[PDB]
Formats: C-alpha cells, sequence, structure tokens
RNA sequence: CGAGUGGCUUGCUACCUCGAUGUCGGUUCCCUCCAUCCUGCCCGUGCAGAAGCGGGCAAGGGUGAGGUUGUUCGCCUAUUA
RNA sequence: AGCCUGUGUACCAGGAGGGGAACAACCCAGAGAUAGGUUAAGGUCCCCAAGUGUGGAUUAAGUGUAAUCCUCUGAAGGUGGUCUCGAGCCCUAGACAGCCGGGAGGUGAGCUUAGAAGCAGCUACCCUCUAAGAAAAGCGUAACAGCUUACCGGCCGAGGUU
C-alpha cells in the first residue's frame, strides 16, 4: 500500500488523461 | 582350508562392531561360523579419527609385544577376539570355531545377519576395513 | 525439496546407480553425485535431484549437484575456455605443450623445465603469449589451468617485483 | 596476583574499618562519569552491564573495566559527550594474604574488592538513541577485564 | 586487568617409609616429551636482492670441543646447520 | 591441599552380602542354617544374567558411551556448525542479491590558494530537468581524468531482512 506508488499510478493517469507495473496499472484505469 | 562352518557371514557393507558382537554370541553357543569379504566390511565414523586409532594400535609395543593385526583378515578376527574371554576354555574354544577369510572361498553366499547392513545411499562418513589396512601399510593381496 | 532440470536439446543424459554420464557434440562428462538421501535421476527429458530431508547440510548439496550438472550441459556444448597470458620481465618464459603435460623452460632463469600433467581430456593451445585451456569437463579445465598459473609460484622472493608467470585472464 | 585467590566468596564478610587497619586505598578514579549534572532521566536509552555470576571483583579490575569502558566513550564521544555512566559498587569486603609456615597464619591486609551477586547491575550507561551502540562497545570492553560472564542489558530503550 | 595449562623451581601439608627408599655434581647406557635451537615445507613483513625479524606445520635426525668453579647454574673462547 | 581446627549427624573403625572395572566409610543392604520365590541398587550389543525394545527429537564431534570422586577437567572469550521458538520491518503495485542500462546539467558551487574542479582546509549545501542522481559516502590524481556508494529504470521471480 505505498502511497508513492498509489500517487504515481494517479499522476500516470493524469498524462494520460491529457515502472512498467505502474504503467500497466494506470492504463488498467 | 576347509571349514565345516555351520553359518557362512557376509561382512560386506556391514558394521563391523555388529558383526562381530553377533558371531561372538554364536560361537559361544557352539556355532561353526566363517566370516567372508571381510575386506569389504565398514566401520562408521571419520575416515581420519578412526585411521589415527588403528595406527596408534600399530605403534604401540616393546619387548613384551602388542602384535597388532594390520590385514582386514585379522583386524576383524581381533576385534571378535575382544568379545570373547578367549583365556578361559570354553572361550577359547569358541574362538578357534570363527574364521574370518578374504573375498569368498566358499561356493555358498554368505547370509546377511540382522542389523548389521549400512545403507551406502544415506551414509558417507565410514570407512572399508580394505582401505584401513592399505594406510596401516598391509599387502593389498585381496 | 526437489528440483528439475530440463536438459538441453542438444544433449542427452544417462546415469546408473551414483554416477551420472552427459554427452554432447563436444564431448562427454561423467560424474560421482553421493550425498545421503539425495536421489539423482534421469526422468526422460529432465535430471531430478530430490530428497526427503531439508536440513541446512541437504540444501547445501542439492543446489551443488545441480550447478555441477548444468555446468556439464554447457561443457558438452558450448564447452568451457580459460584464457591465459605468458609475462616475463627480464628472462623469455618458453611455454610449450608436451606429450599430456606443458612445459615451461628458462622461468626466472632457471635451467630445469617446469612442467604439470593436463587433465583429462582438456586441450591447451598455445598462440605466442596468449593460451586457450578448454574442453567439456569444467572441472578439469579448471585445474588445468589453475595448474599452469600455479606451476610459476614464488615464495622465496617479492612477488611485487618478480611478476613473471602464465595467469589467468579469462574465466569461462 | 591472580584473581582466583579472591573471585569466590569463599570468607566472611570482611568490612569493620573500627577493627581493620592498613587497608589500602581504592584505585577506582570515578563512580559517576559522563555529564554528571544532568540526570539519567534525562535520556532514552538505559544499558546496564549484568554480572552472570556471584563472585568478589577486587578495586584493581573495577578500575580496569571501568577505565576501559568510560576511555571508549570519551574516544566516541568526546570529553564531553551526551551521556552518563555510573559504576555502582564499591568495594567493601578487605582482602588478606598470608605472606613460617601454616602457624599464625592469619594473612596481612593487602586489597579490597566488591562482592556482586549473579543477575545484579554492576554498571549502568544512560545514552542518545544515536550512542547507543557505543556503549555496547563500552561494555563489551569492560566485560573482558572482570572475572564473570556478563549480559549487556539494554533497559530503557526501545528504538530496536 | 581478566581466563587458563603444566608439574621443571620454590613454598605449604605431613598421606607413605625411621627392625634404613644411600647425597649433590659428574660419568656411562637406554627410552621418552614438545612449550622447536638446526634441518624440511610454509605464511606475513616496516618482503627489491642478500641477510634478517615475526608466525604456522613438524619430534626423522642432529644439537659438538674447550678456560675458571665440586658445582647444577652461569660467565668466557674458538668452531657450528 | 588426599591441609589445619570446630560443630551436628550417619557411616568406617568393629559391618557381611549386591552394585560401583579395581577401591575403609558413594548407592542397595544391616546377616543364624538350609531351600524356593520376588525384588533393591544397578543393568539388558558382546565380554556378562537380561532389549541390538517402542514412539519421537538432536548430535557428526567417536562429542559422548564418566552419579559421587585426590580419582570423572575444562575456562574467560569466540562460533553464518546445526536444530527449534519469538518479535519488528520489507514484498507479485515484484522485495533481497546478482547482472544490464542510467547515474544528468546551472557548475570545474563560493572561499581560501599559483592551484583545488564531490573528495587539503573553511562556509554553505541551494534548483533545474526527471523515472533517477549528494554543493557527494569510498578510492584515485600534482590538480584533472578514471573507478565506484548513494539514488532510477529493466531482466528475473519468492520469500527477504533485522
Ligand atoms: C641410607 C638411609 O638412610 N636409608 C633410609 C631412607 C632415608 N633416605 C634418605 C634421607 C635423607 C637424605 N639426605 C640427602 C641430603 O640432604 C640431607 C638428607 C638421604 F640421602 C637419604 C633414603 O633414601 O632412605
Ligand atoms: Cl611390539
Ligand atoms: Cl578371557
Ligand atoms: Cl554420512
Ligand atoms: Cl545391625
Ligand atoms: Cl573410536
Ligand atoms: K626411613
Ligand atoms: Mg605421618
Ligand atoms: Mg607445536
Ligand atoms: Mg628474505
Ligand atoms: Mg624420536
Ligand atoms: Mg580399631
Ligand atoms: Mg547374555
Ligand atoms: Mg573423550
Ligand atoms: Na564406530
Ligand atoms: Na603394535
Ligand atoms: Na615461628
Ligand atoms: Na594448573
Ligand atoms: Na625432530
Ligand atoms: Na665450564
Ligand atoms: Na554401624
Ligand atoms: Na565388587
Ligand atoms: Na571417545
Ligand atoms: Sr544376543
Ligand atoms: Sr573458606
Ligand atoms: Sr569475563
Ligand atoms: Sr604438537
Ligand atoms: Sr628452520
Ligand atoms: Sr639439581
Ligand atoms: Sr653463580
Ligand atoms: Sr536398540
Ligand atoms: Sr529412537
Ligand atoms: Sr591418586
Ligand atoms: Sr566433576
Ligand atoms: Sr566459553
Amino acid at each position: 500500500i505505498p502511497e508513492w506508488k498509489q500517487e504515481e499510478v494517479d499522476a500516470i493517469v493524469e498524462m494520460i488523461e491529457s515502472r512498467n507495473t505502474l504503467l500497466e496499472r494506470a492504463l488498467d484505469d | 582350508a576347509e571349514f565345516d562352518a555351520d553359518v557362512i557371514v557376509d561382512a560386506r557393507d556391514c558394521i563391523m562392531g555388529r558383526v562381530a558382537s553377533q558371531v561372538a554370541e554364536q560361537a559361544l553357543d557352539g556355532e561353526t561360523v566363517a566370516v567372508v569379504n571381510a575386506e569389504r566390511a565398514v566401520i562408521t565414523g571419520r575416515e581420519e579419527q578412526i585411521v589415527e586409532k588403528y595406527e596408534k594400535r600399530v605403534d604401540i609395543g616393546n619387548d613384551n609385544g602388542y602384535f597388532y593385526p594390520k590385514r582386514p583378515d585379522g583386524i576383524f578376527k581381533r576385534t571378535i577376539r575382544g568379545m570373547l574371554p578367549h583365556k578361559k576354555q570354553r572361550g577359547r574354544e569358541a574362538f578357534e570355531s570363527v574364521r574370518v577369510y578374504l573375498g569368498n572361498p566358499y561356493d555358498e553366499d554368505g547370509e546377511v545377519l540382522d542389523g548389521t547392513s549400512l545403507d551406502r545411499l544415506s551414509n558417507i562418513k565410514f570407512v572399508t576395513l580394505g582401505e584401513i589396512s592399505e594406510t596401516l601399510g598391509a599387502n593389498k593381496t585381496w | 525439496p526437489r528440483v528439475e532440470l530440463e536438459i538441453p536439446e542438444d544433449v542427452d543424459a544417462e546415469q546408473d546407480h551414483l554416477d551420472i554420464t552427459v554427452e554432447g557434440d563436444n564431448g562427454s562428462v561423467t560424474r560421482r553425485l553421493w550425498y545421503p538421501d539425495i536421489d539423482v535421476s534421469v526422468d526422460g527429458d529432465t535430471v531430478v535431484i530430490e530428497s526427503d530431508e531439508d536440513n541446512a547440510k541437504t540444501m547445501s548439496t542439492i543446489g551443488t549437484f545441480q550447478s555441477h550438472i548444468e555446468n556439464m550441459f554447457h561443457g558438452v556444448t558450448e564447452g568451457w575456455e580459460y584464457g591465459m597470458e605468458v609475462f616475463y620481465s627480464h628472462f623469455p618464459m618458453q611455454v610449450n605443450v608436451e606429450g599430456d603435460e606443458v612445459v615451461i623452460e628458462n622461468f626466472l632463469g632457471e635451467k630445469a623445465p617446469r612442467r604439470t600433467t593436463i587433465h583429462g581430456d582438456t586441450d591447451v593451445e598455445i598462440d605466442g603469449e596468449e593460451l586457450t585451456v578448454s574442453g567439456p569437463d569444467i572441472e578439469a579445465v579448471g585445474q588445468t589451468a589453475a595448474d599452469i598459473e600455479q606451476l610459476t609460484r614464488i615464495n622465496d622472493k617479492d612477488v611485487r617485483v618478480f611478476q613473471d608467470g602464465v595467469y589467468i585472464t579469462r574465466k569461462p | 596476583k591472580p584473581a582466583s585467590m579472591y573471585r569466590d566468596i569463599d570468607k566472611p564478610a570482611y568490612t569493620r574499618r573500627e577493627y581493620i587497619t592498613g587497608i589500602p586505598g581504592s584505585k577506582i578514579a570515578q563512580h559517576k562519569m559522563g555529564r554528571k549534572q544532568k540526570d539519567a532521566d534525562d535520556y532514552p536509552v538505559q544499558i546496564s552491564l549484568i554480572v552472570e555470576e556471584t563472585v568478589q571483583l577486587r578495586h584493581g579490575s573495577l578500575e580496569a573495566s571501568r577505565l576501559s569502558a568510560n576511555r571508549h566513550l570519551i574516544k566516541e564521544l568526546g570529553e564531553e559527550g551526551d551521556y552518563k555512566m555510573t559504576l555502582r559498587k564499591f568495594p567493601h569486603q578487605v582482602l588478606r594474604e598470608n605472606k613460617d609456615g601454616m602457624r599464625a597464619a592469619f594473612g596481612k591486609i593487602v586489597g579490597t574488592a566488591a562482592r556482586v551477586q549473579a543477575g545484579e547491575q554492576l554498571f549502568t550507561a544512560y545514552c542518545n538513541v544515536e550512542d547507543a551502540e557505543h556503549v555496547k562497545e563500552a561494555f563489551r570492553r569492560a566485560y573482558n577485564k572482570i572475572t564473570p560472564s556478563c549480559r549487556i542489558k539494554v533497559e530503557r530503550g526501545e528504538e530496536l
């Protein structure tokens, strides 16, 4: 439940809106 | 040369001490025993400390004398004598009706006494009588 | 514990009793893998190392049996090679293969030739100031190389000044 | 003289100064070290060296251990480091030596020692969570200069 | 400062022996121990080399002749691995 | 001290027999003769009467197979030899390790100093780009270079670490 990983999955989804697991995470959103 | 053995034991891969204890018990019961393949009998432990003990016995001595055997032949038979009152009539009789051999001079194949077998697959720390004799300096006549 | 090693298509591994033999295009290697209650067997397309015990001492040998077998796989296909270099400061050292042993002459001026016998089917090919030890048995090759370097060992004098000798340059 | 000569409690308590004279002075320079103006409560960590066997420790040994311990604490935290260590025992027991055979053998006075029951704290330090390991090292050097084995026990301290 | 091993020194004890277990030193002759002085093989060096210094394995062999002194010990001399 | 000198008690002395290798006082035991039986201490692989007994675990040193003791040694200190139990933290949102790639600029910070550029000394230690990167944790240089720790990404795939 690392917070920085959670904040990253968000930041990533943010740039997707406008690590690889984290990218695949955001893509899953 | 020719030994009417009521029992022929196969020492191969068998714990010497355990075999000897039974062969003694039987010789005292009147059985004529012939231990076969002595060179292949085995004794557990760390080869290094085992050999130190047998080498020490070879070095002990004096004018009175402490003749200790080097061949697997005698090593084994002396092992048995230490389990017999060989200085008593009944004891010397038992002992003398027991003989150890290198290889197997008989036609039959000796039997394997219960509890005396060693599983090579589950054991690495053990040594062969033949190996000990070779270290002691014996002439590998087997 | 049980580990399964899928054998390379290039190779074929047979084993009877405590001896395992691996053959490939580069040759064959036979080893004895004997340890209390560790059974090694060839189950068709894979080699199996298993035991009912899981103590540290047993686990140690299992992992050891594994690398020994994989090394055999590698040895019979790609093979093993160590590269060595002969170096001298004043006296031209002469390294040569003669028979089944490598002979070194004129080491530090010595009149008597230093030599060492080669282990197994290890090939020691020398070219100029370069040597290449190779073969399928890593044990045999590894030693031969090492032996060659040990052959110029010096204890009497300061090694920092007298650095002549052959050294392993590349470990496989 | 070997400590084997006096490390055991095999004699009556002999401490009455009113009936004993010529008692040598103690070699223990200090019982309170570090910043002795500050309280022990002012520290997050409290570590004590505990003796594991009942014994007698001659003042010569207390000085050697204390010294070899505080010395380390000084070398690692400075001549004024923020720590404080205490040697809580004093050598009350008087020691003799019969230095003429076994005739009129009562020994002449030769020294002093402190009786320590197993489980007791000989020394106790108070430091900040930082220097917690420096004191453990100081004690390691300390129990090397006294007869019994010892447990280095961290009392007040859970930054572990 | 602390922990030990040995049983060569010395002390302590008084267990053995006072219807007797003859001294010290030496000599001669035999066996042994290792805590190794040399020799063999090693490691480190404030190891360039040479010669050293320190340490490890190791008891197979060797460890001698002389001046004072009854001396043991030790001091001294020339040889010596 | 198998020492000297007290005290209480049981023992030897003056106490057999059984056990303890042997052994005045340690264990069982206090004993008329003779006989049968059952135990005690102690023991049951052989010597030597009785188990090569059962369920389970540990030990690899022949440790050990030595109740007591002048008699049976083994200490302070040390041990990633091995087995067992507990606590905290990290981990399939990929941990620990390894290997591959990145380790960037303002800028060789300022100061001192001929010089100093992460790294002689002193002060400070800020912000950019970014998925990372110290005003530099350790080497290295005359000073640079060079070599790496921090820190990030990949490969891998299961426990790891205190
Ligand atoms: C002959 C004799 O008396 N035999 C009976 C005993 C005593 N003893 C003995 C005692 C003292 C001495 N000495 C030696 C030198 O210092 C003075 C006493 C001694 F030589 C010998 C010995 O061996 O056996
Ligand atoms: Cl003899
Ligand atoms: Cl007899
Ligand atoms: Cl084994
Ligand atoms: Cl009675
Ligand atoms: Cl033994
Ligand atoms: K006498
Ligand atoms: Mg007397
Ligand atoms: Mg030695
Ligand atoms: Mg030299
Ligand atoms: Mg000799
Ligand atoms: Mg009497
Ligand atoms: Mg019987
Ligand atoms: Mg023992
Ligand atoms: Na045995
Ligand atoms: Na003999
Ligand atoms: Na007197
Ligand atoms: Na001693
Ligand atoms: Na010798
Ligand atoms: Na002289
Ligand atoms: Na009585
Ligand atoms: Na008896
Ligand atoms: Na033993
Ligand atoms: Sr039987
Ligand atoms: Sr006392
Ligand atoms: Sr201690
Ligand atoms: Sr020795
Ligand atoms: Sr030498
Ligand atoms: Sr003398
Ligand atoms: Sr003198
Ligand atoms: Sr049994
Ligand atoms: Sr069992
Ligand atoms: Sr005795
Ligand atoms: Sr004891
Ligand atoms: Sr200890």
